[PDB]
């Protein structure tokens, strides 16, 4: 029983870390994707900024 | 008396049954307090150079 | 006598918790640098201004 | 102005407050109502012993 | 006579042990409710935050 | 000759921003899942930017 | 050692194998003695804090807790000694929970697993360095926790030594239970409840007491009572999960009659008659300053609950109720109703579950429950109300999904927050609502993408 219990509960808790792993990674994602808008993207509105 | 020691060192069950649950919340606790620091030090970034842009 | 303007601007007494972490990487580099520069003299990296 | 961009907060949190109810009757949708039984036996056995 | 009385005194310790049991469990099912509480307001705090 | 205190991401980040000349073939992306490395992951990971 | 590797270097006079800024200075291996000869320095006087954080830092975790406590408050220290006792242990504790301060917490940890540990206390050679322990902790006692003890604790010989405890928790158990049956070793019996009611009236600065998972019957609260009588402090009393019967019932309204400081009270799981009843609700109708009533896991009565509900009439302050499970029923339904009614209540917690109402005290309920505004929750599931077929579908095949809501809770719920939320200025999206927002966006979805059709093959002329 409790080798099945702690089993069980410490496959709870590494499932809950791959859950919020993932979770954080894709919220980092999107950070990282939207700040790429701010610095190459800026680098990028400059050039066509200097064009028009 | 085997059936109270059974409602016994299942007491032993019952404790580390908690222990691990308690483990498992505050490593749960740790690892979402750094992702929230990462988080909000990422968005102050995002924030400065939208406000440059 | 700027900072003696009764209503100093909060953020030029203290730096932001990003501005001390990179202050911290740029104490970090400065002392790559010299540890790697066995060789060459000193020249005044000046990154932490006042 | 366009009434509707310059009301983002509420609306927002409007949304916010929706979802904070709707969540709420989801987990409360299946939790809380063994105690009613458990103590419902204890008081029938109350009244039985 | 008093094998019966002690059947349902036999039985008596036993219903009590099991009326623990319960109070015992209602007690567990309380403290997950608590920090499965604690969970949903932290969630709910830091969305709200954001 | 010249050396940067900094790697910053305007470097490693922009592979994905040549996709500006498609109007060419479909290519079926059953043959483009080559294996990312996982050290380039772990390293962006665990190395954070400043 | 350094000496006899000078001496290796020096005994052929070869090149110096040791640098000269290689060399530590005196401080270095000052500091490594005393944190390796700590106990002839317990004080370090005029040994500048520098220095002090230092040794701290460079030693390792195992120090006597009655020589850390008043030569070291250095709190990564703390944390370093309880990286090393109890990071792999049952629990590590909540820092917010104690004082922002590990080394309180340690303490307290280990004052618990001592007086665990300790066997036969009433040795004089264990009670004395008991004695001695408690006089050097006097400077960060706040609080006090044992859960399952095994010993006929004298309370009053530790509380002498503890004016600062800022709560108290008792809870009598059996943490190492042997083999043998002893049902005398679950429940706190007449010595213990004599010796803790006559510690507590033998305190000034106590904040709160829980004797709870006690079995505590009318006997023995007597005696935790008479403790309580004198004594000038009392803010928190508990007791949930206890024996308590109509004597205990009686001596509680009694004390709420004379109580005037009392803030919290837990009286719930006990074995109360409708005397009981009577006199709670009497005692906290002319009750001023108690918050909530803890009656759950009782058997009141539907006649307990409507005399309850009829006395607190009066009552103005009792805001948290929980009493969920008295086998309250039409007619108390009623009277909480008629209750609820008035403009004078401003109660917060609403536990009423565990009871046993009908479908056709909606009327009623609804009636009542249409005019209440200062509230803000309460508990109606598990009722055998009016009951969809879906419903029961869904308890058939998912008996965890019996714990459904009853749609008239739902609507006593949805009612309620509508009121509390707009007292909050906040408009309502309910079942409905989000129905017609999501057709609405739906539509306009639809109703949006034609429009691009249109103009775009506009471009194929």
């Amino acid at each position: 029983e409790q080798e099945k219990s702690n089993l069980n509960i410490e496959d709870d808790g590494k499932k809950a870390k791959e859950k919020e792993d993932a979770y954080f990674e894709d919220i980092t994602k999107n950070m990282k994707q939207l700040k790429t808008q701010l610095k190459s993207e800026y680098l990028e509105k400059e050039k066509a900024n200097i064009q028009q | 008396v085997y059936k109270q020691k059974i409602k016994h060192l299942l007491f032993q069950n019952q404790d580390q049954q908690s222990e691990l649950k308690k483990d498992v919340e505050v490593t749960l606790k740790q690892l979402e307090d750094q992702h929230r620091i990462k988080s909000r030090e990422l968005k102050t970034d995002v924030r400065s150079l939208k406000v440059t842009k | 006598e700027f900072k003696e303007q009764e209503n100093i601007p909060r953020q030029y007494i203290e730096n932001s918790p990003k501005e001390e972490l990179v202050l911290e990487h740029v104490i970090q580099f400065k002392r790559q640098f010299q540890y790697q520069l066995y060789y060459e003299d000193k020249r005044d990296l000046f990154l932490y201004p006042k | 102005m366009n009434p509707s961009q310059t009301q983002k907060g509420k609306i927002q949190i409007q949304v916010s407050r929706g979802s904070i109810d709707l969540l709420v009757r989801t987990m409360y949708e299946d939790i809380n109502n063994i105690k009613l039984k458990n103590e419902r036996f204890q008081k029938k056995k109350r009244a039985e012993d | 006579e008093a094998f019966i009385q002690m059947l349902d005194k036999n039985l008596d310790e036993a219903e009590d042990q099991f009326q623990i049991a319960l109070r015992n469990h209602l007690i567990h099912i309380e403290n997950l409710m608590q920090l499965q509480e604690a969970r949903m307001r932290g969630l709910a705090e830091e969305f709200n935050r954001d | 000759n010249w050396e940067y205190v900094m790697l910053d991401t305007l470097l490693f980040n922009k592979g994905n921003g040549n996709d500006e000349e498609g109007n060419e073939n479909i290519d079926d992306p059953l043959n483009k899942q080559a294996q990312r490395d996982p050290e380039q992951e772990q390293l962006q990971d665990i190395a954070q930017l400043l | 050692m350094l000496a006899k590797k000078l001496a290796l270097a020096r005994s052929q006079g070869k090149p110096d194998p040791f640098k000269k800024d290689e060399f530590p200075l005196l401080q270095h291996i000052a500091v490594e003695v005393v944190s390796q000869n700590y106990i002839l320095y317990p004080d370090l006087k005029g040994v500048p804090e520098n220095v002090r954080d230092t040794i701290i830092s460079k030693i390792t975790t195992d120090l006597d807790i009655l020589t850390m406590a008043p030569n070291i408050d250095q709190e990564s220290f703390w944390q370093r000694a309880c990286k090393n006792r109890w990071e792999k242990s049952q629990k590590s504790i909540n820092i917010e929970e104690h004082g922002r301060s590990w080394k309180v917490a340690y303490l307290e940890r280990y004052m618990e697993e001592f007086l665990t540990n300790i066997q036969n206390a009433d040795d004089p050679n264990k009670k004395q360095i008991l004695q001695a322990e408690l006089k050097a902790a006097a400077s960060w006692i706040h609080t006090l926790n044992l859960q399952n003890i095994n010993q006929n604790i004298d309370i009053d010989f530790i509380c002498k030594y503890l004016p600062l405890l800022t709560s108290l928790t008792l809870t009598y158990g059996t943490k190492y239970s042997g083999m043998d049956y002893n049902k005398q070793s679950v429940g706190m019996k007449l010595s213990e409840a004599a010796n803790l009611g006559e510690a507590i009236k033998n305190c000034y600065s106590l904040l709160s007491l829980n004797i709870s998972a006690n079995m505590i019957d009318d006997d023995l609260l007597r005696f935790i009572m008479a403790g309580v009588n004198m004594n000038i402090s009392l803010i928190e009393l508990n007791l949930s999960h206890n024996k308590i019967e109509d004597q205990g019932a009686r001596r509680i309204a009694k004390f709420l009659m004379r109580n005037e400081i009392l803030l919290y009270l837990n009286l719930g799981n006990n074995l109360i008659g409708y005397e009981g009843s009577r006199y709670l609700a009497q005692a906290l109708k002319v009750n001023k300053n108690l918050q909530s009533l803890n009656l759950k896991l009782n058997n009141l009565g539907d006649k307990a609950g409507k005399k309850l509900f009829q006395d607190l009439m009066l009552n103005k302050t009792l805001l948290e109720l929980d009493v969920s499970g008295n086998q309250f029923e039409f007619e108390t339904a009623l009277k909480l109703s008629d209750y609820v009614a008035d403009s004078m209540c401003g109660l917060k917690v609403l536990n009423i579950a565990n009871n046993d109402f009908n479908d056709s005290c909606y009327e009623n309920l609804k009636t009542g429950f249409t005019k209440n505004y200062s509230l803000a929750k309460l508990d109606l599931r598990g009722n055998k109300f009016s009951k969809t077929q879906e419903e029961k579908e869904q308890e058939l095949k998912d008996p965890f999904r019996m714990f459904n809501l009853s749609q008239t809770e739902k609507e006593l719920t949805q009612i309620i927050i509508r009121h509390d939320l707009t007292a909050q200025k906040i408009q309502f999206f309910s079942e409905s609502d989000l129905d017609k927002i999501k057709q609405l966006k739906e539509l306009q979805g639809a109703k949006q993408e034609p429009e691009k059709v249109i103009q775009q093959d506009q471009n194929k002329e």
